[PDB]
RNA sequence: AAAUUC
RNA sequence: GAAGACUGGAGUGCAGAAGAGGAGAGUGGAAUUCCACGUGUAGCGGUGAAAUGCGUAGAUAUGUGGAGGAACACCAGUGGCGAAGGCGACUCUCUGGUCUGUAACUGACGCUGAGGCGCGAAAGCGUGGGGAGCAAACAGGAUUAGAUACCCUGGUAGUCCACGCCGUAAACGAUGAGUGCUAAGUGUUAGGGGGUUUCCGCCCCUUAGUGCUGCAGCUAACGCAUUAAGCACUCCGCCUGGGGA
């Protein structure tokens, strides 16, 4: 969290993915919370929960696996980088893996996956990639 | 230390000098003053003997103490002076007699510093003792040769020798060229190195400044004609076309001891430098 | 600061001349600024090593409280001059 | 300097009575160690290593004086005279 | 092993206590290594200046 | 002891 | 961007710990060399063999004392400290940094950092001291077909100290600085905490260093592997076939 607490955040779940962990926890922050929610709109994430502490609270997330012990979250990637951020127009949304993949986007109106920013023909800031 | 001299001119090009820190006072003691005249090297019959000599600047002597016998009263440092017959300084000495005289300034000597003499005193610079009460392998100045006679083998600046051990009636001695000697116990020395050690590191860097201090051009033997020099003569340059170079009066010059080959005080000298 | 002193005295010393320069050695120390708290000697003591044509010695053992600490600079410079003392250490507390 | 020393200066500095880190209480232990160090540092020259912690000091002296100058542009200006630098 | 000193209590050092000194050098004079005498690591630093110190003013021998 | 070249 | 709020980052306070960190002055003991004096006789030294060398003006050896210089036996330990070069005898004076514990205080005061300024082994240079060993150059004896070398006996600059330059190295962990995350096992340095426990001693928890063995992962391979060469973010330096260079 040195500079990018996004960058660091998509990490923490990359790692423990890695090594097929179960529950991780981290601290809290207004654009973590929903970014932790879209991931549970799709399954990528079994459930999440949130913590009060005294500095800022933390949030707890649930990991989820497939049977048959398949990962579900096979990788993240970041497009919007502290020291080269990357805006989009509404057009040029890209779609990741032809649609199976899904994106982030920080539009007008809240943040956005990108399933209904093209659909509702606004653009912004592309946080993530998620595939 | 030694002050430089910037290059403003091609006389002043190299000259360097001292520059005196040491000296406190520059003012004389009027009683201890005695007048001289150049001789020039000129002989008693008028002739002149030792060449390349006379014509500098007039001096004045000045009276010191070679013996140092005033033994058990207290002395005491009043100055460090300089004085242009000798390449060490000299200081002035006030002892609670009342009587003033002057002793060589020995290295590390500074004003204030007390100094005693005889067979009581102890070993500190400036402090005379006979050779007998010396502790070996100190390091004295301003030996004597005969008991009483005064301070005759260890004077010129920063120069010392070595009490070396002692053999009954006599103590041997390391001089500063190097050759140990035997001499008598009851003579007397002065603990410490002389003071003005960077005497020898001067430029003189121009011929005024040499014939500021009494002295005379020298002339070159080759040069010379025939009847005037055992070199002269030959038309060019010629170098030495004898068997050896040779001195104004024969007696070769170069490798040739002349030292008296039947001397008394041959037993006296344990090896030579 | 704390300080210490532990100096040795030729034994050949007459118990009279021996208890002077106890007196002189203990004076400087008051004299500028420092205080002491005590001055004993433990005694005649063989040594380890003939420090010079000597053998055996004397021992002493002094405490200070000083500040200025000029006191034991001017105690270090008599202690060579003086020909009593043969070897002296300082330590800090 | 000494631990009674620095209690000396803080009682001089301090907003209210027992903040202990405020830039201008910070600033005005700092500028006394570095004036003492240097009087310390121009007898024995050769003491490259500790001269070395001088510098760390005055860069951190330094970094503090932009927090006022940027925060509270009169506290700044006003404690500047009372301490006796320089811009 | 076992540290005589961590163990039976005594925990400063005096450079007077020769007697107590001399159970840690050796026969000629030498001080003892740390896997012989079993002393902790902290306190051989400890004994190790005070030996020294003590060594110099004559209360044991530099060689013996 | 040292003791090269194809 | 403006205004305001918060304490984890960063820093101060408070209580402790360890340290060949540094500058200056003073001091110590073994040992090589030299000098003086006792005892004593023909050799001592050196190599693969030998010779040069030193010795009957009395050597080598041996006892006593004096002088000078340089480095610090044991402790000593993939131990400590420093940003890197580097730092071991002892004492004192003047100084720098680091770690643990507390939650008293400030409230983002942070990180990197082109040009700029400093420090930088050894050799080398200028002025001046000093000079015990060792030792470029060089001389002598050897070796060999030749031996400007390796071997042997000497030996100048130097090695050391003060002031001023040089600014380089396999200056190497051949690994830029900062931050977060990702199985274990076992040593060792300085700490804090608990259990057992009258103590001592044993067991457990934790912080910061320092070694080794090893998963997931990486790599071309060797190997790295919580002290990453793994997974990520910020800033800096550098590379684009070999030679010419
Ligand atoms: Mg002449
Ligand atoms: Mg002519
Ligand atoms: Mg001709
Ligand atoms: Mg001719
Ligand atoms: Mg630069
Ligand atoms: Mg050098
Ligand atoms: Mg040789
Ligand atoms: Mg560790």
């Amino acid at each position: 969290v040195m500079t990018d607490p996004i960058a660091d955040f998509l990490t923490r779940i990359r790692n423990a993915n890695m090594v097929k962990h179960d529950k991780l926890e981290l601290p809290a922050s207004k654009i973590k919370k929903e970014i932790a929610e879209i991931l549970k709109r799709e399954g990528f994430i079994r459930d999440v929960e949130y913590i009060e502490d005294d500095n800022a609270g933390t949030i707890r997330v649930f990991l989820k696996y497939g049977a048959t012990g398949e990962r579900v979250i096979t990788g993240l990637k970041r497009i919007s980088k502290p020291g080269l951020r990357v805006y989009a127009k509404s057009t040029e949304v890209p779609k990741v893996l032809n649609g199976l993949g899904i994106a982030i986007v920080s539009t007008s109106q809240g943040v956005l996956t990108d399933k209904e920013a093209r659909a509702k023909q606004v653009g912004g800031e592309v946080l993530a990639y998620v595939w | 230390a030694i002050k430089k001299y910037k290059p403003t001119t091609n006389g002043r090009r190299h000259m360097t000098s001292s520059d005196f820190a040491e000296i406190t006072t520059s003012t004389p003691e009027k009683s201890l003053l005695r007048p001289l005249k150049k001789k020039a090297g000129r002989n008693n019959q008028g002739k002149l003997t030792v060449r390349h000599h006379g014509g500098g600047h007039k001096r004045q002597y000045r009276v010191i103490d070679f013996k140092r016998n005033k033994d058990g009263i207290p002395g005491r440092v009043a100055t460090i002076e300089y004085d242009p017959n000798r390449s060490a300084n000299i200081a002035l000495i006030n002892y609670a007699d009342g009587e003033k005289r002057y002793i060589i300034a020995a290295k590390g000597l500074e004003v204030g510093q007390t100094i005693y003499s005889g067979a009581e005193a102890d070993i500190k610079v400036g402090n005379a003792l006979e050779l007998k009460d010396i502790p070996v392998g100190t390091v004295i100045h301003n030996i004597e040769m005969k008991p009483g006679k005064g301070g005759q083998l260890v004077r010129s600046a920063g120069t010392s020798a070595q009490v070396l051990g002692k053999e009954g009636k006599y103590v041997l001695i390391r001089l500063n060229s190097g050759e140990v000697r035997m001499i008598l116990a009851t003579c007397r020395a002065t603990i410490g190195q002389v003071g003005n050690e960077q005497h020898e590191l001067i430029n003189i860097g121009k011929a005024g400044r040499s014939r500021w201090m009494g002295k005379r051009p020298t002339v070159r033997g080759s040069v010379m004609n025939p009847n005037d020099h055992p070199h002269g003569g030959g038309e060019g340059k010629a170098p030495i076309g004898r068997k050896s170079p040779m001195s104004p009066w024969g007696k070769p010059t170069l490798g040739y001891k002349t030292r008296k080959k039947n001397n008394n005080s041959d037993k006296f000298i344990v090896r030579r430098r | 600061r704390k300080y210490e002193i532990m100096y040795i005295i030729r034994p050949n010393i007459e118990e009279d001349e021996k208890k002077a320069v106890v007196e002189r050695f203990d004076g400087i120390l008051t004299e500028n600024g420092a205080e002491i708290i005590e001055s004993k000697e433990w005694g005649k003591r063989r040594l380890a090593y003939e420090i010079n044509d000597y053998r055996d010695g004397f021992y002493h053992i002094v405490k200070l409280n000083a500040d200025k600490a000029d006191s034991i600079n001017e105690f270090d410079r008599l202690a060579k001059i003086s020909d009593d003392i043969v070897r002296h250490m300082v330590i800090k507390e | 300097l000494t631990q009674e020393r620095k209690n000396e200066i803080i009682a001089e500095y301090r907003v209210h009575d027992t903040d202990t880190g405020s830039p201008e209480v910070q600033i005005a232990v700092l500028t006394a160690e570095i004036n003492s160090l240097n009087e310390h540092v121009r007898v024995h020259k050769k003491d490259h290593h500790s001269y070395r912690g001088l510098m760390k000091m005055v860069g951190h002296r330094r970094n503090l004086l932009t927090y006022l100058r940027k925060k509270d542009v009169q506290r700044y200006r006003e404690l500047i005279k009372r301490l006796g630098l320089r811009r | 092993k076992v540290c005589y000193f961590t163990s039976n209590g005594i925990t400063h050092i005096d450079y007077k206590d020769v007697e107590l000194l001399k159970k840690f050098v050796s026969e000629r004079g030498k001080i003892l290594p740390r896997r012989v005498t079993g002393t902790s690591a902290k306190y051989q630093r400890k004994l190790t200046v005070a030996i020294k110190r003590s060594r110099q003013m004559a209360l044991l021998p530099f060689v013996a």
